[PDB]
C-alpha cells in the first residue's frame, strides 16, 4: 502492499477522472498543480 | 455470506500475522532451484502475473521468489509523463480512496477515516503541513509490480521508521479495520517539491511485511520495536538526496 | 544457567503476551466471591504482600483483584519530604538505573542503551529538552504497592499514549531485551515545574498492561494502536490541571 | 510495572546514596534543586 500519497493543502489538482478502483499505472498523469 | 466475510475478519483478529511473515520471507529468500520455480510458476497463473512486462519474462531466471517478487518492469512499458506540471503515478496498482483531507481525516472506507497525526506516528508538525491537503492511497496486488517510484521530483528531507501491526490490507479489512493504515508497520517519506511538501508512505501487510527504500536498502526486517528518524537538508547542500520523477525509490517484499 | 535463561526468554517470545493480559484483565474485573478472595490471598502468601501497610488490612474487602492489585495505602505509612527543594520518589519498588542521560542514551543494562527520542515514540522536540540531562528508573514490583505519585509540584502540560508490545520487565528481559522500555506499551506525561521541564513516563508490562491517570481515567486498554496527543495551558489559566509534590497521578492495573 | 521520570541537564542533583536495586519507598527524598 500500500502506498499512501499527501499532498499539500493547496498544491495541487488530482485528475478529475480518477475515484476509487481505478487501475493505476506508474507514469500516468496522478495531479496536476494549481494555477 | 456476511458469515464468511466474518470468517475471514475472525482470522486476521487470531492468526499470528508476523509469524508467518517471517516464515514467508524465510522460504522467499531461498535460492531452492526447481522448487522455487515451482512456486513463480504457480504464483503466476494463479494471480495472472503478466510476465511480457517483465526484463527478465522467464521464470526460470530468478533464483528466489523475493527476486521474482521485486522482480524488474521493461524500461519501455512505464512512460513517465513529460509535463513538469503533471504529478504522476508512484505505483502499479489501483486506487483505494483519494480526495481531499478533510480537516486532518483522511478517508479509509464507507464510515472510517483517520487522522493524519495517527498516520505520522504522532509528528504533529509535518501532519500541519497537509491539513485540508489532497491524499490519494493505493493498493499493490500480488499480481502487480512491487517497486514504488516518484511521482514527481523531490528532495528527501524525512524518512520515518513506524512499528505496528502486519493486518492483511484488503478491500474487506479496509472496511471493517479501525486505522488500518495508521497502525500497520509503515515507512513514511517526506521531500521538498516544486508543488511543496509531499509524503509517499509505504505500509506493509501479513507476508509483504518487508519495505526498502532506494537511499537505505532494506528497513523492515529486523523489526526493532521503536520509531526512528532521519534527516536530510534542503539541497544543494553536501548531502542533499534527489530523486526525478519517474524514479525507483522503494518497494516491498516479503517477510 | 546461560540456556535455561534463553528458554525462558524464547518464552518471552513465544508465549502470546496480548492474549494474556487481557485474560487476566478479564478476571480481574470479575466480582466472583470466594474465587477473587482466593486468588488474592495465594498472590499474598507467594509475593509477600504486606496488607499491614495496607488501607483495608483485610483481603476479604477487596470486591475484585484489580481493586486489591491497586489498593490504596495508609496516609500514615509514606511521609511525604517537606523540604520545597528536595523532590520525592515517585512510586514503590526499586531503582533500576539511574545517573546522566549521556547525550540522548539512556542505560539500561550494562551493555544496552536506548534513545531519548526512541523511548519519546519520534518526539525531538519533548526529546530536546532532556538532551544530556537526568534520568530515574523505578520498577514496581507485583508485591509493591502500584500507584505513582507526583515528585514535586506540577502543571500538566503534555500526555502521550504510546502503543507498543508486552514484554515482562522483570530484570532478567531488562538486560536482553532491548529497547525494553521504548517497545514496551507506556503512557508519557510532561509537567511545568520550579525545577524546569519534568516528565514521568509508565510502562505497562505483560499481565500489568493497564494504565491509568487521575486526569483521565484508564487510558488503556482498550488498545487503538495509535498515538494520541493530549495538551493543557501553561497554568493558572481556565482548563489548567496542576497537582501539588507527593499526589497521586496515575496507577498501574491487570488488562 | 516501572515509571522513567526526565529532568533537565542543569536544575536537579540526586541522591549520591541511591544506586540501582535501591529500595524505593514513595516519600522519601530522590533528587535536591541545584539552586
Amino acid at each position: 502492499x500500500t502506498v499512501i500519497n499527501l499532498f499539500a493543502p493547496g498544491k495541487v489538482n488530482l485528475v478529475e477522472q480518477l475515484e476509487s478502483l481505478s487501475v493505476t499505472k506508474i507514469g500516468q498523469p496522478l495531479a496536476v498543480s494549481t494555477e | 455470506d456476511p458469515m464468511l466475510n466474518s470468517f475471514k475478519l475472525s482470522l486476521q483478529y487470531i492468526l499470528p500475522k508476523l509469524w508467518l511473515t517471517r516464515l514467508a520471507g524465510w522460504g522467499a529468500s531461498k535460492r531452492a532451484g526447481w522448487l522455487t520455480k515451482l512456486v513463480i510458476d504457480l504464483f503466476v497463473k494463479y494471480y495472472k502475473v503478466d510476465m511480457k512486462e517483465a526484463q527478465k519474462p522467464d521464470t526460470a531466471s530468478y533464483r528466489t521468489f523475493n527476486e521474482f517478487f521485486v522482480r524488474p518492469l521493461r524500461d519501455e512499458v512505464r512512460p513517465i509523463d513529460t509535463d513538469p506540471n503533471v504529478l504522476v503515478m508512484p505505483a502499479d496498482g489501483v486506487i483505494s480512496q483519494l480526495g481531499k483531507i478533510e480537516e486532518d481525516k483522511i478517508l479509509q472506507a464507507k464510515g472510517h477515516n483517520y487522522s493524519l497525526e495517527a498516520l505520522l506516528a504522532g509528528n504533529y508538525l509535518m501532519a500541519d503541513l497537509f491539513r485540508n491537503g489532497t491524499f490519494v492511497t493505493t493498493y499493490l496486488s500480488p499480481r502487480d509490480y512491487h517497486r514504488v517510484h516518484m511521482p514527481c521530483n523531490g528532495i528527501l528531507r524525512e524518512m520515518i521508521y513506524v512499528p505496528g501491526d502486519l493486518f492483511s490490507v484488503n478491500h474487506l479489512t479496509a472496511q471493517n479495520v479501525p486505522n488500518l493504515f495508521a497502525r500497520n508497520e509503515r515507512v513514511i517519506c517526506l521531500f521538498d517539491t516544486e508543488f511543496g511538501p509531499m509524503a509517499q508512505i509505504l505500509v506493509g501487510a501479513t507476508i509483504v511485511g518487508s519495505i526498502e527504500t532506494v537511499w537505505a536498502g532494506t528497513i523492515t526486517p529486523p523489526r526493532e520495536g521503536i520509531i526512528k528518524r532521519w534527516t536530510w537538508p534542503a539541497g544543494e547542500n553536501d548531502g542533499s538526496v534527489a530523486l526525478l520523477k519517474g524514479q525507483e525509490m522503494g518497494r516491498f517484499k516479503l517477510g
